[PDB]
């Protein structure tokens, strides 16, 4: 009895949670067109979700380009062989460690702020009014919140890496003096444009859809009381950055291997 | 509802198959395997090729030790193709680089075959080995 | 005028924010005490802020101590010098990418759901009712939010790192073939007590009383409508998150030059 | 309108990182195929680098060996733009330094010659070749 | 309940039955000690590796200095797969690495025994070791 | 109790895990500081070991040189546990393999005198060095 059919009860539960999750999805996007009535709404969208976290990508895109600078020096001095230091950062970067940490700091402000703001419109009664004056709310919420989501990731990956490239090239050539030309030419020709270019495009819109859309169905079905949001925004962070995590061991393994 | 029990199946198994048909397309040996009793096998591991020349004809397999007289014995792994071998040829263990992985080398010992070699097969034994070098023994045949 | 007056009417904006803080954490610490009727709902805010973080940090805490033993073994093997690989894992780790990434997925998760709880718990009206009721809000709701947010990053950050070296322990010694002892005798005299995990230990407290001052400050201090909240959960990850990667620079030019 | 040139900046910061990425950190003819045969190559994989005087000049593209032979065979690549290298010229598997890669470096030949030179073209064998060293055997000469 | 069954038995034993079936596809031991008496162990450490050859077979425990000799007591662990050492094996600090760190080699007393050489037991002592090399006077040695 | 057990857990996993730390990254006793002067010392920081046989006793404290003699002078810190030093021992600068650190050798005196020579104790004067060697006049001697 218990330990059989309430496996099997808390199971089905989560075919409801995969099914409702789809059908929101196809009735926001698949729908009648309208290009002067979103386009005025995907710009502010895309001000709220991409430009107030270009700062927070910037201030921790250089940071980790430069503890990968001081603590790839200091390992790598002794063997006289810091002329290879930017194969390291611009490696480190451009294949794991710009689609993934771009991503986790993504699904944290970007993904916490879609869920606790569709969540608490949706108990503050802001969701039947709307419904109620024959205007969808999958077409006025969800959908230019999705797609100023699957553009804001794949640009701030690239202002990731970029000055990630960049941070370890402030530590490299002109903290610790290693040469100029030395430096960056032993990183061009170990960054190819199939391999490391743009696979980390792939795998950075792969990441996009993925946290975009728990992060926005977190916040349509949550229960609209007062820990029902505090817990609908921690099951987005942890669910959309698994997904990340568990996405980019199946994506290294057949982009890289 | 309905509508949401046939897309949750819908819905996971087109993930599911899209998982395990990349994984698939992401990760089968025609071999027969010799054997051979060195004396320093100092530097080899369990996966360290095994070549001729230097294109790659196969992989250690085993690294077992003998527990009669203490030499270590290695199970080689020669890829179907490459078949006739005679039994007299050779074996090295050379490094690839200057500090690169061991790699255990070969040699096709062809000198003028008249009257007939032994051709290996599955589980036969390599008669001929070379041990690998180590750094005291050229400094002590060196500095004196 | 208008560039003289209104940066001195927008920054005196500020002075007051500081004070509004300020004086809230002074009535919701000094205070009259109660050990039997705090000391439950500790136990609920430690599950809450905690127990439920700690799904994210373990998988995250492997995954960026692997890429430091892949990247950091394939530009280290050309010189035969893999057996000091475990001096850059335990390294990066026990100095900066660990107080420091483990902070950011604290103030992304912990971070937004404590901003987005006490901001839709002021929304709702159950902080007007509770306060008419004579039961302080700030001895009740922040108090047991701010002790168990200064216990809960302290031990966050030591399963971070022991996962981590653990990860770079995974890829060095098992995977690529390293030796079983000449790995972990290279870690062992790099790593000191008082300089590698005292300063640790130093770093995350610090940080645990910064990201929990503000996180609890923004969605107190928050207004209560749609978009008020939207942009006080995206007010907590920037806010409280430069002041990380601020004080880290301020506390490793101290702790480590 | 005070959020619109912030997305007007916002596209444009993308755009000068995805530039500086492109330029920075990173900076296909037809080809023309040859064949040759060495006894031991050191280390080259295939798309190693082919080089006359120093600047590259071509890729590897197959490796493989010999059957009943044993002796293994390259498959370079080289541009159409270099169609006037003389047969008589000469392979030589040369290393980076000294813990570089591997490559393979050709010298064509000099020889002002009377008696009707040669043309290197299509389908061709560059023989005189010279097979690479190995450690091994360089201390083994430097002792006796 | 029938209809909430399957969903629960299919469930716990697809996770369950991938839970053994990556268990067999990734996957401590009885040792005994050994002492002996160096001069001069350069770079030699707790856990470095004791190999007979090139296998590994043990580990070194504790390296602790004697007082009013001032010779050190190294402490080894070989493995209990191996027991048939005699007393006449010798040991020597090679040199692996490249930052001085070093293992130790153990060559056997195989001599095809004359009377049952005493084999090794909990806390003996070998006594014929060969103390490791420094390179200031091997430099010294070469150009006075 | 889901709650208060869940809590215990975290309690108990960030106890695990801090053990691993400081049980596998961490594997005071009184001293007497004697003292040397030298010639040229390598690369002697402060808190470099010193060594008798291998096994550290005691690390470097002060590295001050002498005015109006110069020659550096060093100013050791030998724990008080190896009391038992002859005055007539040596000091010399090594180095561990190629590429490591400039450590320390102290080395003690067998001469089994019968006039009584003396005792190592506090402040005292370790006379008899030997000072490190400089790369560029070795390879004076080696070419002239």
């Amino acid at each position: 009895l218990n330990a059989l059919a309430s496996l099997g009860h808390k199971g089905i539960k989560t075919l409801r949670t995969f099914g409702r999750a789809g059908l929101m999805l196809f009735n926001a996007l698949v729908g009648k067109p309208e290009f002067r009535k979103h386009a005025p709404l995907l710009v502010r969208q895309l001000y709220n979700v991409g430009v107030l976290s270009m700062l927070i990508i910037v201030v921790s895109g250089v940071f980790i380009g430069m503890v990968l600078g001081l603590q790839g020096y200091l390992v790598l001095t002794t063997y006289s062989a810091e002329t290879s230091l930017g194969m390291l950062v611009a490696l480190s970067l451009l294949r794991e460690l710009g689609p993934v940490v771009a991503a986790l700091l993504f699904a944290g402000r970007a993904g916490s702020a879609l869920t606790a703001e569709i969540g608490l419109m949706r108990a503050t009664e802001q969701l039947s009014s709307m419904e109620m004056m024959a205007v969808d709310p999958l077409r006025r919420v969800i959908s230019p919140r999705f797609w100023a989501g699957v553009i804001s990731l794949p640009l701030l990956t690239v202002i990731f890496v970029a000055v990630g490239i960049w941070g370890g090239s402030l530590v490299g050539v002109s903290w610790k003096g290693i040469d100029s030309g030395f430096f960056w030419s032993a990183m061009q020709n170990a960054v190819d444009w199939r391999m490391d270019l743009v696979n980390c495009l792939i795998k950075s819109v792969v990441f996009a859809i993925t946290v975009t859309w728990i992060s926005l169905f977190n916040g349509y079905d949550a229960i609209p009381t007062s820990a029902g949001i505090s817990r609908a925004t921690t099951r987005t962070v942890v669910h959309s950055s698994l997904a990340v995590l568990g996405l980019d061991f199946v994506l290294t393994a057949l982009m890289f291997g | 509802k309905k509508n949401e029990i046939w897309v949750g199946i819908f819905l996971l198994a087109a993930l599911l198959a899209a998982l395990f048909v990349c994984l698939k397309a992401a990760n089968t040996e025609p071999t027969y395997t010799l054997y051979a009793t060195f004396d320093n096998i100092g530097g080899l591991k369990a996966r360290s090729p095994v070549s001729i020349g230097g294109v790659v004809v196969g992989r250690v397999a085993d690294i077992t030790l003998d527990p009669k007289t203490y030499l270590p014995r290695v199970t080689l792994e020669i890829e179907q193709r490459y078949n006739h071998i005679p039994d007299t040829s050779s074996l090295s263990i050379r490094t690839s680089g200057l500090l690169g992985e061991q790699y255990l080398a070969l040699n096709v010992g062809f000198e003028d075959p008249e009257l007939g070699t032994a051709i290996l097969k599955d589980g036969d034994t390599i008669q001929d080995t070379k041990s690998a070098m180590v750094l005291e023994d050229l400094i002590g045949q060196f500095l004196y």
